[PDB]
């Protein structure tokens, strides 16, 4: 098994305490486009983001707070997480169901699908 | 049955009646669209989905035109490109130059589709139109000059929301969408018209001007406002929750969330518990370190044992915290772990999971033909469940009958009455609806958990079980018995062996009460000994915090990775979006630290170890997004037959009767000012 | 500017100031937004 | 305006509280506060009257203003307000 | 298409590069895996990682391929592959006035033969590839850090390496020296989600 | 001394058929005999069935039920119920 | 898979021992040349500590790569390419001790 953890140079705190999530990003509900929901992505766990005293900017001590790796398939992401010794959490991809849509149902004769306005 | 069509020459097998747009989606082509939505009726008026069919002289509308066998769809042909460019030009001819000031900017379908399929300049040398804004409520900010008359909001209201208030007035270039009169679009699902609308015509008033989409960080989590367990996306920016958006889950909430789920995030920024508080010699709560408060609670735990120590689980508590508190109170040999929602303990009780679960599942509603609602208001207790019921009735002709107060469910039902004696009539076959239940090939009976809060809850449960058993005997593995919860923590507590109700605490008054975020006020200081020690562990100080001796600041559902089980027994895990404010910590961490200080150290130190402990108590709390099949209904019915209570003559009145009683239910909702504005608007 | 005067605006300073770094009139940065999360005020009445 | 501590308040309402250590940065120095609150300056502008039902404001100067927007003037109870400029317009009534 | 906005396409160079790619593939079938010619007239030859020295030496010495100048030598990190590191060789032929590309692959452990014997320029390029990505080049005269700090740990140009790193420097008055401490940022790098949800180029659509 | 009883059985696993039959037949009798003792029936997935018994002061013991029979489950529970 | 320098862990362990001898015999020079304010034992213990961190490694390819990086670190120390700041970075001094106890972590912050 690949154990490249000793070669990546990551400190121990960010190898064992981390919790990598492997998922396909959900579609932005504000848009009908689905081009972003095609590649598997890998992100770490959110950590403390305190307020900088001088300016109020959101400070952080998490070096891995902006890492978003994109993978073609779930298996590749799982393998990459196993390579670096990161506790991965895979979420199964959710694909919208095929839906039976009929424009003629808008004017049904004995059904509730009859619309009152167009 | 599969006919064969071609998308850009490539063969694809599609079902008869499939539209051109779905045929193109099968191969991976997403035809541009404004009016078409998967969950709304086909309109065909935006005309953006026009595509060229080979050998055909006219461009069809992919959103409406059904495919015919042998058709070759030329998605990227020159006719399609020119049609898309012309339609985009017509759409942008009268559109206002509000992009810098439009909140849809950066996440606007019209912008992206203009960039991808439209032209790069304008030939419109005339003056654009202007539309007077219409006020439709305190939530949806309306700038109607940006409307492209795609009629998504109208169809969504009329079908998913049942509110036939939105519509088009006038004709031609002067057609205007919105209510003709100055009326407020009041609905529990009104917030979704902000999402369906492609342009920034309808925008979230609380979210107005606060942030841009490209900078927000998206954290996928689970809603805890109701028991539906809707999947949501917490959009954070620089460590602050900016908005909440729905996340697609076909089996739970499809694409929608309730108004409370969408707009109650602002409650997380008010009246928060940030630092531990202990009571001084003046009887007033004063700030203190974790050391002092934990030492006090540990000493009080070491002093009393047995029934003298009790704990009341709240409404928004997580499974990990529940199991941690259970183990901690078992270390002092105390089984007084009580929830705030009363479930009938007599009989099978919280031993068989299917006894207290929506066994038919939310997605199962689309399969039923007859549904009986017993003493509940699903429009407010579980808005997404009510929406699913409405969808089933609209597309499957699902006969719905309600036993209770005649509330408006946004769909027509059969109001059998409001007396529990009708349950006996149905069970004994006297009521005509019993014959209808016999006729139904996949009947479904749903009992609201709010009805079980009555003193005769056990009798009501027994009557519903009798009806279900009569259906089972008289008429595959279709579950009939169902209980619709209203609390995000009830199911997990029942799975973790928590006693369903404060009856045990009333029976046995404790001296150490551990209020774990319990703001319901079921047990007060007057119902306890005059020297009871109360520790409140929560995020908002609403009710329990004032009547407590030590305050331990907890975390909210957006500030911790936590397991919540919805009304159908599907365990789901939230993800951390922001960190708890001030000195607040994760609940199970607080419990474990308290246990370590009190000597009785719990056998877990990390989240994974706590979830391993959850599996030891119940393995179903670690299998996320999995509705495990368990029927065990015959045993439950037989055990309920043992104790025969009496149905009271009181009518079945659900706690929520109007939209006013829906916005403010829990601590987060009550702390929210948006919910206060909504309540004021719907009352006045 | 004597020949072509600058356009007169009411918001334009009527007294130009040199670089005031190192003087008491220097610029000190600070946050301009209000406090985000409001803490809970405990009741003043005993139990 | 002035906060109770004696510290001038900005147009955003920000003012360090008396129980805030961050106010010490202003001890031997000043607090930079703009004295031209825009919200007060626009409300000072009069409401223009135009007989037409729809007008267009570019902020003045043409290309030196903002994107051109068209404002409806049908509501007699309120005045059409430019999204960028903030200028108000009213149809004579 | 045509007209000023579009970029003119030269078919002659495309044909010549395709012919030369076929030529190279025929001469070296043991290592050449794939040959491509991009629409903007750039030739790429894909070579099995054992073919670094043979193919490069052929492209340097062959009378019909005098790529005597090593234009560039870089690596591309694609963490979605078994061999994430993709080593790219850019060559220049002053005799025929053309350029060619050679692409191989390697893991985080499998070494690559050093092309110093072929091109003397490959020395520092391979040192930089090792420093930035972690790829080890066997039979290299002197492989060590070239761009990172002397006591630096980790290979930064990897896709999984954080942008801000893990450690930061400052001067401490107690120890009278510059000291490395875990990185803490006054303001966090605001990650932007910019990709549009709509497909931009239909010609690159991957199969479902 | 006993406080609660937890029985974990997988839905379709052949090694839990005995536990499934026991729950189908004798669970009602067990609950009738012991009214106030929670027999928590949860479900496993592709793992050996187990019987958990929590005693006083948070002391829990587990007994494997893999490839058992309803008679053996009854015997084990009787041993747990009494001693 | 093709090896880097050794085909067996025993062969890989041989190179580790060779590196340790070079590191062990270099520490007295490192303290002398860099004018460190530590003892020879501290440096030699530090070398042992850094070697013991990579003691769980079992893949010979990773072992070879660690030795390759180990030789590179030694060359910088021998050639005085490193400075006193670089050498003393192993001895974390300005870093405050971070407790590993749960209750200590609970008191400090939200660190998991
Ligand atoms: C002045 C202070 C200077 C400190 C710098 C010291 C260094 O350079 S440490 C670099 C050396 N690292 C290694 O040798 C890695 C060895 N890799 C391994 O797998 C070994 O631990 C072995 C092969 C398991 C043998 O080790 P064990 O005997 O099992 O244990
Ligand atoms: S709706 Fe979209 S295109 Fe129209 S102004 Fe707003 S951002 Fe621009
Ligand atoms: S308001 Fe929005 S959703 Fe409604 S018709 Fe206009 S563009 Fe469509
Ligand atoms: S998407 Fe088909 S006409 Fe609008």
């Amino acid at each position: 098994k690949l154990d490249i953890t000793t070669l990546t140079g990551v400190p121990e705190e960010h190898i064992k305490t981390r919790k990598v999530r492997i998922f396909v990003p959900a579609r932005n509900n504000m848009q009908s486009g689905v081009n972003n929901t095609k590649k598997w992505k890998m992100e770490f766990d959110t950590r403390e983001r305190w307020e900088n005293p001088l300016m109020g900017w959101s400070s952080t001590a998490d070096p891995l707070s902006n890492l978003v790796l994109t993978f073609s398939t779930k298996e590749d992401a799982v393998a990459f997480a196993e390579k670096n010794g990161w506790s991965f959490d895979v979420e199964e991809r959710k694909v919208p169901k095929p839906k039976s849509k009929s424009y003629g149902a808008n004017f049904s004769w004995n059904k509730r699908t009859r619309v009152s306005t167009k | 049955n599969l006919i064969e069509v071609f998308v850009d020459g490539q063969s694809v097998m599609v079902e008869p009646g499939t539209t051109v747009l779905q045929a193109c989606e099968k191969v991976g082509m997403q035809i541009p669209r404004f009016c078409y939505h998967e969950r709304l009726s086909v309109a065909g008026n935006c005309r953006m989905c026009l595509v060229e069919i080979e050998k055909a002289p006219k461009v069809v509308a992919a959103c409406a035109m059904p495919v015919m066998k042998g058709w070759n769809i030329l998605t990227n042909s020159e006719k399609s490109k020119k049609a898309r460019e012309g339609v985009m030009e017509f759409l942008l001819a009268n559109h206002p130059l509000d992009c810098p000031i439009c909140d849809q900017g950066g996440e606007c379908d019209l912008q992206d589709q203009s960039m991808m399929f439209g032209s790069d300049r304008s030939r419109f040398l005339e003056g654009k139109r202007a539309v007077e804004d219409k006020n439709i409520g305190p939530l949806v900010k309306t700038i109607m000059t940006r409307c492209i008359q795609c009629t998504r909001c109208i169809r969504f209201a009329s079908e998913i929301a049942g509110v036939d208030d939105l519509g088009t007035t006038g004709r031609g270039n002067d057609m205007q969408v919105g209510t003709y009169i100055e009326k407020m679009f009041m609905s529990e699902l009104s917030g979704n018209i902000i999402d369906i609308c492609p342009v920034g015509a309808l925008t979230s008033k609380p979210y107005a001007f606060t942030a841009r989409p490209w900078e927000t960080r998206k954290t996928e989590s689970i809603d805890v406002m109701d028991a539906v367990g809707s999947n949501i996306v917490v959009s954070t920016r620089t460590g602050e929750v900016m908005r909440i958006l729905p996340r697609m889950h076909e089996d739970i909430n499809e694409e929608w969330i309730s108004d409370k789920t969408r707009f109650a995030y602002d409650g997380l920024k008010r009246q928060r518990l940030t630092q531990p508080m202990i009571r001084n010699e003046k009887g007033l709560l004063t700030y203190t370190t974790w050391e002092d408060a934990l030492s006090r609670v540990a000493g009080m735990l070491q002093s009393f044992q047995g029934n003298d120590v009790a704990a009341i689980a709240g409404g928004l508590v997580d499974a990990e915290a529940l199991v941690a508190l259970k183990d901690l109170l078992n270390r002092v040999d105390s089984d007084s772990l009580c929830t705030e929602e009363v479930f009938p303990t007599a009989g099978a009780g919280t031993d068989l999971r299917s006894n207290y679960l929506l066994n038919t599942t939310i997605a199962g509603v689309e399969e039923a033909d007859v549904i009986l609602l017993v003493g509940t208001n699903p429009r407010f207790e579980a808005p997404l469940f009510n929406a699913r019921i409405r969808k089933s009735w609209l597309h499957n002709d699902l006969k719905v009958a309600l036993i209770g107060s005649p509330v408006d469910l946004t769909y027509r039902y059969d109001h059998l009455g409001d007396s529990p004696k009708i349950l006996q009539d149905i069970a004994s076959g006297n009521h005509p609806f019993s014959q209808i239940l016999k006729e139904a090939k996949k009947p479904m009976v749903v009992l609201g958990s709010s009805a079980l809060q009555r003193s005769d809850g056990t009798a009501i449960l027994a009557a519903v079980s009798n009806i279900a058993q009569n259906i089972r005997l008289s008429s595959g593995d279709w579950k009939v018995m169902n209980i619709l919860h209203r609390i995000a923590s009830q199911v997990a507590a029942l799975d973790l062996g928590y006693k369903p109700g404060v009856e045990a605490i009333r029976k046995n008054p404790p001296k150490v009460l551990f209020l774990l975020g319990a703001d319901g006020g079921c047990i007060t200081r007057q119902d306890l000994p005059k020297d009871c020690f109360i520790i409140y562990q929560g995020h908002h100080g609403d009710v329990g915090a004032p009547m407590a001796d030590v305050i331990l600041p907890g975390a909210a559902y957006t500030e911790k990775s936590a397991t919540y089980v919805n009304t159908e027994g599907r365990a789901q895990q939230t993800k951390v979006a922001v960190t708890p404010p001030g000195l607040a910590r994760e609940d199970w961490k607080i419990i474990r630290a308290l246990s370590e200080i009190a000597g009785m150290t719990l056998p877990y130190d990390t989240l994974d170890q706590v979830r391993s402990r959850l599996e030891e108590v119940s393995p179903n709390l670690v299998r996320y997004d999995d509705v495990e099949g368990a029927n065990y209904f015959q045993q439950a019915n037989e055990l309920s037959k043992l104790v025969n209570q009496q149905l009271l003559a009181d009518p079945l009145v659900p706690p929520q009767l109007t939209i006013k009683d829906f916005y403010m239910t829990d601590s987060i909702s009550r702390a929210s000012q948006t919910m206060a504005k909504c309540v004021k608007a719907v009352t006045e | 500017p004597t020949t072509k005067p600058p356009t007169a605006r009411k918001y334009i300073w009527t007294n130009h100031k040199f670089n005031v770094s190192g003087t008491p009139q220097q610029y000190v940065p600070y946050s301009t937004t209000r406090k985000k999360i409001q803490e809970w005020v405990p009741p003043s009445t005993p139990y | 305006r002035t906060s109770p501590t004696g510290e001038k308040v900005t147009h955003t309402g920000q003012a360090y509280d008396d129980g805030d250590y961050r106010r010490v940065r202003f001890s031997d120095r000043q607090k930079e506060v703009n004295e031209n609150f825009a919200i007060d300056l626009i409300a000072e502008q009069p409401v223009s009257e135009v007989g037409s039902r729809v007008i267009s404001c570019d902020g003045g100067g043409g290309a030196l203003g903002h994107p051109r927007v068209y404002i409806n003037l049908d509501k007699e109870t309120k005045t059409g307000t430019c999204g960028y400029c903030g200028l108000q317009f009213r149809q004579p009534h | 298409d045509t007209r000023p906005t579009i970029r003119p396409r030269n078919d002659v160079v495309h044909k010549q590069l395709s012919a030369f790619g076929q030529y190279v593939a025929e001469i070296l079938p043991k290592y050449v895996q794939q040959v491509q010619v991009s629409c903007f007239n750039e030739l790429e030859i894909f070579i099995h990682p054992d073919g670094v020295i043979p193919v490069l030496t052929f492209l340097r010495d062959h009378t019909n391929a005098q790529f005597k100048s090593l234009a560039d030598l870089t690596a591309v990190d694609v963490p979605t592959r078994q061999n994430r590191f993709e080593i790219v060789y850019n060559l220049l032929s002053l005799r025929f006035n053309s350029r060619i590309r050679v692409k191989t692959y390697t893991d985080e452990l499998t070494p690559i033969e050093s092309s110093v014997t072929v091109y003397k320029a490959a020395n520092w390029y391979e040192r930089e590839i090792w420093d930035m990505f972690g790829v080890f080049f066997a039979n290299h005269p002197d492989l060590r850090r070239i761009l990172t700090d002397y006591g630096f740990e980790g290979h930064p140009f990897r896709k999984d390496f954080p942008l801000s790193g893990y450690v930061e420097l400052r001067y401490d008055d107690e120890v009278k020296r510059v000291v490395a401490e875990p990185v803490e940022l006054a303001q966090e790098f605001r990650k932007f989600d910019l990709n549009s949800p709509w497909e931009a180029f239909p010609a690159y659509r991957q199969p479902p | 001394g006993l406080r609660e009883i937890r029985i974990h059985l997988c839905q379709r696993s052949p090694g839990s058929q005995g536990v499934r039959d026991f729950i189908e037949k004798r669970y009602v009798e067990l609950k009738k005999a012991n009214p106030d003792l929670p027999i928590l029936i949860r479900e496993c997935s592709d793992v050996q069935p187990k019987l958990w018994a929590r005693y006083a002061f948070g002391q829990e013991k587990n007994v494997s039920l893999n490839n058992f029979s309803a008679d053996q489950v009854t015997r084990t529970l009787e041993n747990v119920l009494s001693g | 898979v093709k090896p880097i320098f050794s085909r067996d862990m025993n062969e890989a362990k041989r190179r580790v021992r060779e590196l340790y001898r070079a590191w062990y015999r270099e520490v007295p020079n490192t303290v002398h040349l860099f004018q460190l304010d530590i003892s020879v034992k501290q440096g030699r213990d530090k070398v042992r500590e850094m070697f013991m961190k990579n003691a769980h490694v079992t893949d010979p390819r990773v072992v070879d790569l660690l030795v390759i990086k180990g030789k590179m670190e030694l060359e910088e120390t021998i050639n005085v390419w490193k400075q006193r700041t670089h050498i003393m970075r192993f001895f974390h001094e300005t870093e405050a001790p971070r407790p590993t106890d749960f209750l200590s972590k609970f008191y400090v912050g939200h660190d998991p």
